[PDB]
RNA sequence: CGCGGGGUUGAGCAGCCUGGUAGCUCGUCGGGCUCAUAACCCGAAGAUCGUCGGUUCAAAUCCGGCCCCCGCAACCA
RNA sequence: UUGAGCCUUGAUGUGUAGGAUAGGUGGGAGGCUUUGAAGUGUGGACGCCAGUCUGCAUGGAGCCGACCUUGAAAUACCACCCUUUAAUGUUUGAUGUUCUAACGUUGACCCGUAAUCCGGGUUGCGGACAGUGUCUGGUGGGUAGUUUGACUGGGGCGGUCUCCUCCUAAAGAGUAACGGAGGAGCACGAAGGUUGGCUAAUCCUGGUCGGACAUCAGGAGGUUAGUGCAAUGGCAUAAGCCAGCUUGACUGCGAGCGUGACGGCGCGAGCAGGUGCGAAAGCAGGUCAUAGUGAUCCGGUGGUUCUGAAUGGAAGGGCCAUC
RNA sequence: GUUUAUUAAAAACACAGCACUGUGCAAACACGAAAGUGGACGUAUACGGUGUGACGCCUGCCCGGUGCCGGGAGGUUAAUUGAUGGGGUUAGCGCAAGCGAAGCUCUUGAUCGAAGCCCCGGUAAACGGCGGCCGUAACUAUAACGGUCCUAAGGUAGCGA
RNA sequence: AGGACCGAACCGACUAAUGUUGAAAAAUUAGCGGAUGACUUGUGGCUGGGGGUGAAAGGCCAAUCAAACCGGGAGAUAGCUGGUUCUCCCCGAAAGCUAUUUAGGUAGCGCCUCGUGAAUUCAUCUCCGGGGGUAGAGCACUGUUUCGGCAAGGGGGUCAUCCCGACUUACCAACCCGAUGCAAACUGCGAAUACCGGAGAAUGUUAUCACGGGAGACACACGGCGGGUGCUAACGUCCGUC
RNA sequence: UUUUGUAUAAUGGGUCAGCGACUUAUAUUCUGUAGCAAGGUUAACCGAAUAGGGGAGCCGAAGGGAAACCGAGUCUUAACU
RNA sequence: CCAUAGGUUAAUGAGGCGAACCGGGGGAACUGAAACAUCUAAGUACCCCGAGGAAAAGAAAUCAACCGAGAUUCCCCCAG
RNA sequence: AAAAUGACA
């Protein structure tokens, strides 16, 4: 029954949303969308209190529960299944953690004597003992089997690890911050999934991805957060998109009767000024010009970068060269034999729903995974490239962004040539002087493709590319990529992505791996 | 200008703070100086805030 | 030498919009179609972004001076 | 017709693992059943579809419970409530049709009356609409009160209005003009403090790319360089150039002066308390100095019993810091 | 025909004629703090406001701006309603700080909330508007013609020192 | 028949003269337009002051109209003009600075006057201790400038005009050397006066300072000297000093 | 009269006679003089009423501080040479 | 229909004038702020209604302050 | 669907 308030935050130079002051509250889902770079994530981590903001408008509702999803989905490769789903309930994570350290101490103390049954009487007060027990009916119910229930994060697909990390947010919460990008869970079965399981809870519950079909069905309200603040305006997404682009075209408009009117008074002033019978007149005309302050106009966040991918030697005859495969990894293999051959060309969707082993296909193709093939065979100048599905170990060590970029080269100037390679894809010159690793989203994306913009690879892979990007880099990177003269052999779960981005089909379904349809506007027309 | 106003609250427990100016454009971090606080009359660190 | 606006490829124009790619329509040229010329199809050429400086890693873009063009003003008893 | 709240009753609510679609608290293991049963057929409704379920006589009198995998026991039982839900009433909102009884009638007829006013009566038509009162959003030169700067080689236009540097300024200070020339509305957590160390521009010769001009080695020169920012004064004991440690860019005061009609502005040895650098003598109360800035009222934030309109509090003031 | 009695008698005002627009009658509109009157003892072939001004040939393009008319989907929005959160006081709990029921209070303000405006169309005998640069025809000149930029549209018929 | 035609009564007012302390606070004379119509006229009514009426001029509303007349608020306010009345004695200015919705007003100080209280307090001259950067001068610096010598270097042409540049020029020409000038914003030099401080005699009805009562004034003018501006023009204009 | 300045050809006045412009009330400050003097003095009012009662009250003898408060001291400051 | 409205008659009272004072219903602006709009001038000028020799007010749901005073009205202080 | 033109002798 009770409502959220207003923050305002910034990270540096130039801040981001400078004061903003708005309500959720009620039954709607405000639908938070914005470019990459640009509040979002940020807006609503300060949101859940966690973390405080800078100016600090404040926000407090501090009597019901929060569960909030995050961007970071392999955040935990170590707690098991079972676990992650617990630790959604904060109380009874940090409750349990110093609790549990009691076959882990092997002498106790006086005080240590009533801090124990202190412990554990506000464990059975909140009935921590059906915890792994409430979970597991909770994680059965999103569609996790039970031999992985006591299994490890690691060893699950990122497609299932979002359907275990809902189950962690869905803990008898009326609200959720939705940081859900359904990157990974693109199958349209499990998004169809997920539709149904939000659309049917009554929660005053906020959504953030990117996918303008995925927005329309859910979310009531919008809340952009483009030019340095956010409003609200109803209706689903289309019904916003005339308003956003409509209330912008009104404003120029306005904006150009003033600088039209102003642009007439002072044929009047630079007419008759010197002149003894009109003076007195153009000077009443002349301090009007000064009462007008036509309003600023900022530029909007969602600018379009410019990336192209060229070759260094662009080999002739064919890439690849797969014998048989055979690679499974604690249960029936993925895949067979797979012969393949990719023929200097051949972009090669690959596709299949989550779980199939698309992504452990990648990772051997490129010679990571030892198979039990007999090896790929790579050309004889190949240049790889890859784009992991999960890109965090580059982002470590605490590099700059500036830093980070400047070591992959050849031939290049260190100075120059590498600025402005990653000044292209929308990096200000104050936004190159902090850690690489403080980056978010599709700057942690565009900067894997910057990587490759110097590095020049011959071949390329690109696992997941249209992952975090912002609708606007995806119809670059689909640009980037059409005219792109060598190989890539990409796995993407969207469909316009792959339908009109060129393609030679390979779907991966237990056992056989249909090869080839053609335009993937046919492989769904044969059926 | 850029140049905008903060204050260092004391640590001391005490409500002291010395006013001054800071660029926050070049530096976005707090700042730590060990000043003189009249009422405890003793030098103590002073962590910016406001 | 008082005040505004402009100088970009042969012509007419964007791009200056908060600095990271020299672009549109005609035009010239070389092929093709045709008996031949137009129309049309394919391919390429040219610009020191008026000049000279100044912060910039980086300037058509930001700042300053000069040149050239187009307007307007230089009042009433 | 449809939303919202309230009462009453009845229904209502698993996978993991089983004899089973068990909500929570644990009081208890004996209730239940014939104020008609076990099973039988017979129908709703609901139903992560097996079943709960109750109108139904007949059949007529045994079923349940403990145990059993379980994180937990069991419609075996009752109570105190929870979830979702239907029915009554229950108070209210929204809309739609109707109704007369407020109200309107500048429709008709009768009377006061020898009266196209007014009042009363009968009736017809509208009818909770219209209209009026208080409050409120929009529009409102229809109307009213007023404003619309100064210097100025007359007035207007143009220029200017506060601060800093040089000349005019007549070798102390000051000194005007719409006199001649340029700048400011900042910057720096190091570009401040201290300790240690260092000395430039420009030329010649010789030297791979290398070039009138990069980096290097010698010699002449002497500060013609440098100073975050315009100009003047200054600077080798460097105030210019490097590095180590640091916060004195600190709190309360301040003899004595300088400059202003005042408001004010500036310089300052030294005293008290606590720091920094150095072995120590000592230096340090921002930066080589001069521009980088606006009084009072009104209000905002923090601290502090100073006051607190009978008393105890408090609101509100005061003082200190600050916007 | 009328007009500045007392320096202007006119090209000014009026006019018959034309058009737009309002008004269904207790008409619009006007004088009235109101009752009431005029409009009119008239009823859309009537009445009021605005502009043009006999008669003849005619009255071109522009709805972007400002007005007026229509639309109701959506955004913003007053009074009214007072859900929540914070503070003041204190019965009590402690014979420490401190905490704080009920009530009374100060404040914040969830929900309901029309016209208007934003938005979508129309209207110019509604107020108003109606373009540049470059090249080109057998001597010269000029462009019937072409390119391009912009605009809501670029001044047509007629007339023209 | 006609808002028809010519034309007296009647209604008007187009031209000229006179008149202008008039016969008249708009008329007389000679001509002039309408004169059966939207005409003219007698008597009586109605509309009133931000209102009336207006064939529309801001016209008329009692010789008064961009808001009538009378009385009242009322002795509105006037930083603006004018005026300010008997006598003698003593002293005796300013027309400047600063600020100003300020510039012809005012406020504080400077200048005047009256009273009180104080120091060889103050003024002139001689001697002593001082800091200048003006006049003048000078060209080491900042600029500028003319000669003469050397000459970097930038050009001009001659070659296979491919390279090395191999030969040339009637060229210009920076830095230094010698000579010659100029400067408010130049100074390796630098007065006279003025100013500040100290000591000393004489002279001066305290002439000096502080406080307190009362002001006026803040429009200046010409002349000499040093200047800015102007034309080294103005009884021009802005400063310093007399 | 107004001015830097007037015979000024800048204002005013034809002459005479009469009238015509710094006042009154209540407060505050300074000077002179008179009374009393660490004290001075009443107002309204009563009053056979310019006497006499009336000391309500005002000024002064003590200041410092925003204030509580302290007091020939007091404020600032943790404290002042 | 009763009755009311209306009509006539009789008795009583009022009407209008007046200088100031008094209570009530309405209520400006010039002016000052060195302009002006909050404010001031001011509840003043003026208009209207009513009454008396006087008129209004008047007998605490008032003050004070842990001591107390005792309706209303007028004058001097408190006090600029 | 688009399809213009061709000096005398
Ligand atoms: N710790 C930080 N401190 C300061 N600024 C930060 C910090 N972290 C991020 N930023 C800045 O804030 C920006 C916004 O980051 P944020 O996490 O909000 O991403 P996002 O806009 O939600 O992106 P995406 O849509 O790709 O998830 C970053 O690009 C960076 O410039
Ligand atoms: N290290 C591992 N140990 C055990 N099982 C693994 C391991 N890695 C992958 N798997 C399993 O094998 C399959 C391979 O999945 P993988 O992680 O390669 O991604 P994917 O199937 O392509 O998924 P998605 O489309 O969601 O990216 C999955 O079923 C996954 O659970
Ligand atoms: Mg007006
Ligand atoms: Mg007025
Ligand atoms: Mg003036
Ligand atoms: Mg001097
Ligand atoms: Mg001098
Ligand atoms: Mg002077
Ligand atoms: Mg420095
Ligand atoms: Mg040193
Ligand atoms: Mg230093
Ligand atoms: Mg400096
Ligand atoms: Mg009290
Ligand atoms: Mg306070
Ligand atoms: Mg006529
Ligand atoms: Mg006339
Ligand atoms: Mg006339
Ligand atoms: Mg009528
Ligand atoms: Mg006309
Ligand atoms: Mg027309
Ligand atoms: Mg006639
Ligand atoms: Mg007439
Ligand atoms: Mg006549
Ligand atoms: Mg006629
Ligand atoms: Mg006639
Ligand atoms: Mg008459
Ligand atoms: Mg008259
Ligand atoms: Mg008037
Ligand atoms: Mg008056
Ligand atoms: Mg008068
Ligand atoms: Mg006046
Ligand atoms: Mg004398
Ligand atoms: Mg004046
Ligand atoms: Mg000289
Ligand atoms: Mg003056
Ligand atoms: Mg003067
Ligand atoms: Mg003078
Ligand atoms: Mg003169
Ligand atoms: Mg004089
Ligand atoms: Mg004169
Ligand atoms: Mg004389
Ligand atoms: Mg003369
Ligand atoms: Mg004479
Ligand atoms: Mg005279
Ligand atoms: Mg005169
Ligand atoms: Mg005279
Ligand atoms: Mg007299
Ligand atoms: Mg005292
Ligand atoms: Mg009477
Ligand atoms: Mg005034
Ligand atoms: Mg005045
Ligand atoms: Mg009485
Ligand atoms: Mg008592
Ligand atoms: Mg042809
Ligand atoms: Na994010
Ligand atoms: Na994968």
């Amino acid at each position: 029954m009770l409502v959220s308030s207003n923050v305002t935050m910034q990270f540096g130079s130039k801040p981001l949303f400078e004061n903003i002051s708005v309500k959720f509250g009620g039954g709607n889902r405000y639908g938070l969308i914005g470019a990459n770079g640009s509040g979002k994530s940020t807006f609503m981590k300060i949101l859940g209190g966690d973390l405080e903001p800078t100016l600090g408008n404040v926000s407090l509702d501090p009597n019901e529960r929060i569960g909030k999803l995050r961007q970071d989905q392999f955040a935990f490769e170590e707690f098991t299944v079972l676990d992650t789903v617990i630790m959604g309930h904060k109380e009874l994570w940090e409750v349990k953690q110093e609790r549990d350290r009691i076959y882990a101490l092997p002498e106790m103390s006086e005080e240590d004597g009533y801090k124990v049954a202190d412990l554990e009487v506000k464990y059975g007060e909140m009935d921590g003992y059906s915890a792994e027990a409430r979970a597991g009916e909770l994680l059965l119910g999103v569609g996790i089997p039970v031999e992985q229930h006591y299994g490890p994060m690691s060893e699950v697909a990122p497609g299932w690890k979002l359907r275990v990390l809902l189950a962690q947010a869905l803990f008898a919460d009326p609200d959720i911050l939705l940081l859900d990008q359904p990157t990974n869970n693109l199958d349209i079965d499990t998004i169809r999934w997920l539709e149904q399981v939000l659309n049917e809870r009554d929660s005053t519950m906020i959504i953030i991805s990117h996918d303008r079909h995925f927005l329309n069905m859910v979310c009531t309200h919008m809340a952009d957060l483009d030019y340095g603040e956010l409003r609200v305006y109803p209706g689903n997404y289309d019904e916003y998109m005339t308003a956003a682009t409509q209330a912008r075209e009104r404003l120029l408009a306005d904006n150009a009767k003033k600088k039209a009117q102003i642009a007439e008074l002072q044929s009047f002033v630079s007419r008759f000024s010197a002149n003894a019978s009109k003076s007195r007149q153009a000077t009443s005309r002349a301090r009007q010009i000064d009462k007008i302050k036509l309003e600023e106009v900022k530029a909007s966040s969602r600018q379009n970068p410019f990336i192209r991918f060229e070759q260094d030697k662009k080999l002739f005859r064919n890439a690849l060269e797969v014998e048989g495969l055979t690679k499974g990894f604690d249960n029936g293999p993925l895949f067979k034999n797979l012969n393949l051959l990719l023929e200097v060309g051949e972009k090669l969707a690959v596709l299949g729903t989550n779980g199939v082993g698309k992504s452990t296909l990648l990772k051997t193709l490129v010679g990571d995974l030892q198979p039990d093939s007999g090896t790929v065979k790579w050309s004889e100048n190949a240049r790889i490239g890859y784009y992991a599905q999960d890109h965090e170990y580059e982002f470590e060590n605490d590099l700059t962004v500036f830093e980070w970029m400047s070591q992959w080269k050849q031939e290049g100037d260190d100075e120059q040539a590498v600025r402005s390679i990653l000044g292209r894809l929308l990096f200000s010159q104050d936004d190159i002087k902090k850690p690489a690793k403080v980056l978010s989203g599709g700057e942690k994306g565009r900067m894997l493709f910057g990587k490759l913009m110097m590095q020049k690879p011959n071949i390329l892979i690109m696992d997941q590319p249209t992952n975090h990007l912002d609708m606007e880099s995806i119809e670059s990177l689909n640009m980037a990529l059409e005219l792109y003269q060598g190989t890539l052999i990409f796995v993407s779960h969207d469909r316009e992505f792959v339908s009109s981005l060129a393609t030679r089909i390979l779907e991966i379904t237990p056992e056989r791996v249909i090869d080839f349809s053609g335009n993937y506007e046919d492989y769904l027309r044969s059926k | 200008g850029i140049r905008e106003k903060i204050k260092l609250v004391s640590s001391a427990g005490t409500g002291h703070f010395y006013t001054t100016t800071k660029n926050k454009r070049t530096k976005p971090e707090k700042l730590e100086l060990k000043k003189f606080d009249p009422v405890v009359r003793q030098h103590v660190i002073y962590k910016e805030a406001k």
